[PDB]
């Protein structure tokens, strides 16, 4: 068993837990080789490259990241060979075949507390790289509603100017009367916004500032807490059940000079999705053999397309995300989403966002 | 060779380090540093240090001291005619063989606060300099019938700044005037900030001699009202050259050489050029207060108790481009406006 990975540059956290998981589900009856690669994903010629690499050494999955200017081409080349490519990046749009997507679906739950909360004309700060999946609903549920959006694009700003566009961003909301916006960037990003939100201040009583970006437990709120601003947002790592707590407990023990972080109270969803990953991955793998179950890339299909993507798609399993069990497209179908708010005090929850039930207030 | 004594405390390096740079400096009469730096400043171990000091045989000491050990060491340096050079707060009342180059703020800060015509504010203190401030601004508030709040910080914690903050919040005071010790002046800018209070509509008073030694570019893009005094003039060539050989120097003896001075460095300096000249003039007490010089902080002359006379500092406001100088202050013309 050989399964290759395409890690991006610039990501160790990912890696780490990578390697952790590793080590942790721990198999005698077999074990997988990684061969991991690293390049930059927002570069086509080497996803393609590392792709046909992977592809000519006989790898049964592949696993790594993507952005909005490479999931085509990784979509394009997984369609053709039936090599499936598990992901915990954004959730495509579309019918994509034999990509297991890892991540649940903001959409519908920044839409049922901006119900919840009863609003109108709202300001929204979109970014353009992630993708404008997000925007789109957003404009259409407004339409539908009359509901009145002023967008506004961050991102894609000089770095020596940022201080002073991002400042005044806040300063030409100030003149209209506008007093609730919807933050949805990387954490990068958000934590210069609501820096120089303080900057300029902003923080006292008559703001409220919604996180779109799960997490919302890593994003350093320290700075905005102790404020009379309203702070609220959504998470998928509940850092209280049986699990994760003995997740945490051996986090903090392993060293960075071995593994890199590992030292601090808090890890980002990408990194307990790449764990989840691996364990989803190797039970998957555990599956077909209890059943008893190349060429170069520019040139058929290889042995065993769905014995291997139907394995993998019909997995249900337990891990810090939640329930795991996916769909005939590959998306996550049973997955809860915790509400937060921040207080005087840390995170307290609020409710939980499910399929079955629209929105739940406890 | 004449032979100096050194006395420093802890968190004080900046001191130690200009102190060096000074001497090294000038004697490249070589001074002869007889340094004994000590960790806690209490009145055994200082007294233990300028026993030692007197032993080795020093004809004066540059030294710095606190609250508590104030009194032992003019003491012993008024009752053994061994001259003492010290840049630490000034004192009140008689006393010899003892020369301050610091500055009273008292004069100072009374005059702006009568510029600006309060009659409602808060003041916040500490008793690390004595209580000569504080004294001064309640007989002025009792003189003048003003209503001021002085409160005590030197024992709280982030916790008991929040909740005083808010409590005086819930009163309308807008006016607050601060005086404290640099760890304690940041860690208050530094929480003022979070609970929202850089916003126009307060003016804050920094009380020291280090406006331009902190950073308060969140303040200026807030466009809160602040003003302060500077004593170190940075236009003047003198400066330019010290800082430029100062840079020319290596960074793992003389670190701080990628800043300008603070008060403290400068009257250092001075204190040590003061010193020099004294020494020179005595190869051609009562010689040592006759001295008059041109040092980093403008003109440097005592009277016959050892404070400063014939002193130039001059009063900046924060503005949305940054510090601007608005007047200046001196002791035979009161306050001077541009
Ligand atoms: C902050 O939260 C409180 C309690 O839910 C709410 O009444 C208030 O309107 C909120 N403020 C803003 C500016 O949304």
């Amino acid at each position: 068993i050989q399964i290759g990975g395409l890690f991006p540059r610039g990501a160790d956290q990912e890696y780490s837990a990578f390697r952790v998981g590793m080590v942790q589900f721990s198999t005698s009856e077999f074990r997988l080789t990684p061969h991991i690669d690293n390049l930059e994903v927002a570069n086509s010629f080497a996803v393609t490259n590392a792709f046909c690499s992977q592809f000519s050494r006989g790898v049964y999955a592949i696993f790594g990241f993507y952005d909005k200017k490479s999931v085509n081409t990784i979509t394009s080349f997984c369609g053709t060979l039936h090599v499936s490519f598990i992901t915990p990046s954004f959730p495509t749009d579309g019918t994509h075949p034999f990509v297991i997507q890892m991540r649940p679906d903001l959409k519908g739950a920044l839409l049922s507390l901006i119900e919840y909360y009863q609003w109108d004309k709202f300001a929204y700060l979109y970014d353009s790289d992630r993708g404008l999946s997000t925007l789109q609903a957003v404009l259409d549920s407004a339409a539908e509603k009359k509901w009145q959006v002023t967008a506004i694009n961050v991102g894609n700003i000089n770095n020596d100017k940022k201080d002073e566009t991002y400042r005044s961003l806040f300063q030409d909301l100030e003149l209209k009367k506008e007093r609730r916006v919807i933050l949805d960037c990387e954490r990068d990003k958000v934590n210069d916004i609501v820096d120089q939100v303080i900057t300029i201040g902003k923080h006292v009583k008559g703001y409220h500032y919604i996180i779109a970006n799960l997490g919302f437990t890593d994003g350093d709120l320290l700075k905005i807490q102790f404020g009379g601003a309203n702070v609220s947002g959504f998470q998928i790592v509940d850092y209280d059940d049986s699990l994760v707590s003995k997740f945490i407990e051996r986090w903090s023990t392993l060293e960075e000079k071995e593994y890199p972080g590992a030292h601090t109270t808090t890890i980002k969803y990408t990194s307990a999705l790449t764990y989840d990953a691996v364990q989803v991955m190797t039970e998957a793998f555990r599956n077909l053999r209890k059943q008893r179950i190349a060429g170069d890339c520019l040139a058929v299909p290889w042995g065993q397309g769905v014995e291997i993507e139907r394995a993998l798609k019909q997995v249900q399993v337990e891990g810090l995300s939640g329930n795991i069990k996916f769909d005939q497209n590959g998306k996550r179908i049973n997955y809860t989403i915790n509400i937060m708010e921040l207080k005087t005090n840390g995170p307290r929850k609020i409710g939980y966002w499910s399929e079955v039930d629209k929105m739940v207030v406890t | 060779s004449v032979q100096i004594g050194g006395l420093f405390i802890r968190n004080t390096d900046q001191e130690y380090t200009a102190f060096r740079l000074a001497i090294f400096l000038h004697n490249t009469f070589n001074l002869v540093p007889h340094v004994d730096n000590i960790e806690t400043a209490n009145s055994f171990a200082v007294t233990n240090a300028f026993c030692s000091q007197y032993s080795r045989g020093v004809f004066a000491i540059f030294g710095l001291y606190d609250k508590r050990s104030v009194h032992t060491l003019t003491s012993f340096c008024s009752a053994l005619h061994i001259s003492l050079i010290t840049p630490s707060f000034p004192t009140e009342g008689e006393s010899q063989f003892v020369l301050q180059l610091r500055p009273s703020l008292r004069g100072a800060l009374l005059s702006l606060l009568d510029h600006y015509e309060w009659n409602c504010f808060v003041f916040l203190y500490d008793t690390d300099r004595g209580y000569s401030i504080l004294q001064a601004i309640m007989e002025k508030a009792g003189q003048n019938g003003w209503h001021v709040s002085a409160i005590c910080v030197e024992n709280f914690n982030d916790v008991s700044y929040r909740q005083l903050l808010e409590e005086l919040d819930r009163r309308q005071e807008k006016k607050f005037v601060i005086d404290c010790e640099i760890e304690r002046l940041q860690n208050i800018l530094e929480q003022i900030v979070s609970v929202g209070k850089h916003v126009k509509g307060y003016h804050y008073i920094i009380a020291n001699l280090g406006f331009k030694d902190i950073s308060l570019e969140r303040f200026i893009h807030g466009g809160a009202n602040v003003t302060g005094f500077q004593l170190v003039d940075f236009n003047t060539p003198m400066v330019t050259k010290l800082m430029d050989r100062w840079k020319k120097l290596d960074q793992r003896e003389y670190p701080g050489s990628e800043t300008p001075p603070k008060y403290t460095s400068a009257l250092t300096y001075d204190g040590v050029l003061v010193m020099a000249e004294t020494f020179r003039n005595l190869r051609r007490e009562r010689t040592l207060k006759q001295v008059q010089i041109q040092g980093l902080t403008g003109n440097v002359q005592f009277d016959h108790y050892g404070r400063r006379v014939n002193y130039t500092m001059d009063v900046f406001e924060l503005k949305s481009t940054g510090p601007r100088k608005v007047g200046y202050w001196n002791d035979m013309d009161k306050l001077v406006l541009i």
